[PDB]
């Protein structure tokens, strides 16, 4: 098919603790959007 | 494919800090200093 774009999830330690964080990102234009950041969550 | 395991090579931090950096200006964590991003990342494709 396409492909609209992509979304990465991710662990991201931030001030010493552990988030989730889920990006967007465009094919074309690699424009980013941030779609969720949670946490503190335990580590993987 | 559609869901893969991606490297935490530069690009893969480089997401983390923007995930970081767009956070800080919600504010909903108070501020925030970018430490790393850990194993695992994942990529999923969108289609359509």
């Amino acid at each position: 098919r396409e492909i609209k774009g992509y979304e990465y999830q991710l662990y991201v330690y931030a001030s010493d603790k552990l988030f989730r964080a889920d990006i967007s990102e465009d094919y074309k234009t690699r424009g980013r959007k941030l779609l969720r950041f949670n946490g503190p969550v335990p580590p993987p | 494919g559609e869901w893969e395991i991606i490297d935490i090579g530069p690009f893969t931090q480089n997401l983390g800090k923007f995930a970081v950096d767009e956070e800080n200006k919600i504010g909903q964590y108070g501020r925030l200093t970018f430490n790393k991003v850990i194993r695992p990342c994942m990529k999923k494709t969108i289609y359509e």
